[PDB]
């Protein structure tokens, strides 16, 4: 209950899941009927934008490093949104560390 | 999640499948497979008309196996309309189930006890039941037959004299049939369940449809003191690997810090030397290596969207 | 070019492709299980491409393997769902009537009643829930370090 | 929070613990890079144990 949840992508309701077993970890979103499927490699993400907790809107956006690619998601429950955000924070942070080390060396 | 949640779900599934008809299973199963479910979505999931859905929801609501939640919604493109959501409040359903199971068992036990008492009497004409005590005082002068009051007619002995065993069989069957419910309740009592709410249920939501009109979000009105009945319920780690070059670099930084550290306590120059005589104040190896390598090689050879946002 | 037609390059043949490729109770059972949502599969489409469906569906209904929605004009199978629970029929009609007869008390009083009988109530009364100067030439340099 | 590591310390960890080396040789480099492994290792419960 910390790697899956309901989310809305491009005005389409679906289930958002975090797949960490396969390296690199990628964010996969699937529609309820399975017609639409979206996959994003977390290694390409540069920053993680999230709406403030003081606003009724509950969007979470990931921006890819370079017309940079932008992925936006909307959730339903703040607890689900926060739980996904905390997990995503760990993945993005580690990949950023690897990028710094790779360029540093 | 938690093992208890499955136990509660299993108890609900058995109760609905046994003590209710067929369509009831479909409605409750859909609302158990998913979290809070909009009425419109529920209709199309089961493809049953609104009129048929009414009896199912109403009876389930009456037994408190399903809870209701109405909130005002403001679609960006259409006039506001009130939406109805259905979910399961486990404390409510378990509480209702526990009482009903006890009542049914108690009723049979009381009925079984009642059948063990004398039969009684009744009047065929006025269909008025008379107890043994009441019939004794209405007998005739000859004291041969009981007489009715309204009709003044002989009474007839009542039935149920042969049911002493039938009711015992009825109680025996129900206890054996209802075994899984008690076993589930026993495990439920051992654990502690948290009361569910419309917002809480949304955490486990599985969207029913692709473009459902109903917004499965709970945006409570800002700072509202109104209270409705039955609507309230009870850091990053980075690691840097230091090599030999970095180790000496850290030593140089530490040495610089030590040099600056003493300065804050170092005495000034005025303080050091007595200043009375001064003025006033104011106003090639590489080639040798290659031949060695060639020579040693010979030796080896020889030897071998603009919205407010924050950065998280 | 159509989607409901299947081509066979081995013999150069066109076949009537069906929405659901099920021709056995095992295939139907797994298809219902694989569903990610509780949207039943139409029996109108299930019948197409399969000679008999009512006979197979009826047997599964007796076995309590699937849930079947039947019409009202006459018993005819419609949209079906996988049975995640136990036996569909496990309570005698004489006890269902008794369950119908029993009427629950007011919810605000039900938890109290169970405690009287010695049964632990998994609920609480909603009424018990409680809601819960000089030197002005430093206009903004002075930070309020009131507490430590 | 930052933690400093050195190759001499890295070798010491392998020598004093064979489980860490076992999960290091069969993973680095096949799926990801060494720096992520140690950050992954420290955040794991194996390091705590
Ligand atoms: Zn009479």
């Amino acid at each position: 209950m910390s790697h899956s949840g309901a989310a809305i992508f491009e005005k389409v309701s679906g289930i958002i899941a975090i797949n960490e077993d396969v390296s690199p970890a990628e964010l996969t979103w699937r529609s309820t009927d399975g017609d639409k499927v979206h996959t994003v490699v977390l290694s390409t993400i540069d920053k993680l934008q999230a709406t403030p907790a003081s606003s009724e809107k509950m969007m979470l956006r990931l921006i890819g490093k370079v017309k940079p690619q932008r992925h936006m998601f909307s959730f339903n429950n703040r607890t689900v949104m926060d739980n996904i955000k905390m997990t995503l924070q760990q993945i993005i942070s580690r990949y950023k560390d690897a990028d710094i080390y790779e360029e540093k060396r | 999640d938690r093992p208890i949640d499955d136990i509660v779900k299993n108890l609900l599934k058995f109760v609905v499948r046994g003590f209710y008809g067929g369509s009831f299973v479909l409605v409750l199963d859909a609302i158990l497979f998913h979290s809070v479910l909009a009425e419109d979505d529920l209709k199309q999931l089961l493809s049953i008309n609104k009129t048929e859905l009414g009896p199912l929801i109403a009876r389930l609501r009456s037994d408190r196996l399903i809870s209701i939640h109405k909130q005002r919604e403001y679609p960006p493109n259409s006039k506001s309309v009130e939406r109805v959501y259905y979910y399961v409040k486990y404390p409510h359903a378990i509480d209702a189930i526990k009482w009903k199971v006890h009542q049914v068992v108690q009723r049979l036990k009381d009925d079984l006890d009642k059948n063990s008492e004398p039969n009684g009497y009744m009047c065929p004409i006025c269909l008025t039941k008379y107890t043994q005590l009441e019939a004794v005082q209405l007998l005739n002068f000859d004291r041969t037959e009981f007489l009715c009051s309204l009709c003044d007619e002989p009474l007839v002995e009542d039935d149920s004299g042969k049911k002493n065993k039938e009711k015992q069989d009825k109680l025996n069957r129900l206890m054996d049939q209802i075994q899984p419910i008690i076993d589930s309740l026993k495990k439920i009592d051992d654990s502690r369940i948290e009361e569910n709410t419309f917002e809480i249920a949304l955490a486990r939501l599985i969207p029913p449809q692709n473009q459902s009109h109903a917004a499965y979000t709970y945006n409570p009105k800002k700072g509202s003191t109104m209270f409705r009945p039955g609507d309230s319920a009870p850091a990053t780690l980075h690691i840097n690997i230091t090599t030999a070059s970095d180790e000496v670099a850290q030593r140089e930084l530490q040495e610089r810090q030590a040099e600056e550290k003493r300065k804050q306590n170092a005495v000034p120059e005025w303080h050091k030397q007595s200043t009375i005589g001064k003025t006033a104040l104011g106003r090639e190896e590489r080639e040798n290596e290659k031949t060695l390598n060639d020579y040693y090689a010979a030796l080896a050879k020889k030897q071998a969207l603009e919205d407010e946002f924050e950065d998280v | 070019k159509l989607d409901r037609i299947e081509f066979d390059p081995k013999k150069g043949t066109f076949k009537y492709l069906s929405t659901y490729d099920v021709h056995s109770p095992s295939e139907l059972l797994k298809l219902l299980r694989s569903q990610v949502t509780f949207k039943g599969i139409s029996c109108k489409d299930l019948k197409d491409g399969w000679p008999q469906c009512d006979e197979t569906i009826n047997q599964l209904e007796e076995d309590s393997k699937i849930l079947v929605l039947r019409t009202k004009k006459d018993k005819t199978p419609r949209y079906v769902w996988y049975n995640s629970g136990g036996n569909l029929k496990c309570i005698d009609e004489e006890f269902v009537k008794m369950w119908e007869n029993v009427q629950l008390p007011q919810f605000a009083e039900l938890p109290r009643k169970l405690q009287d009988l010695g049964l632990k109530p998994a609920s609480v009364d909603p009424a018990t829930i409680k809601r819960q100067i000089t030197n002005t030439h430093m206009t903004g340099i002075l930070k309020d370090y009131s507490h430590r | 929070v930052n933690v400093n590591l050195s190759r001499e310390k890295i070798l010491n960890i392998f020598e004093n613990y064979p489980i860490v080396k076992k999960a290091y040789t069969d993973n680095v480099p096949k799926n990801f890079k060494e720096p992520e492994f140690w950050a992954r290792f420290f955040s794991s419960k194996l390091f705590r144990k």
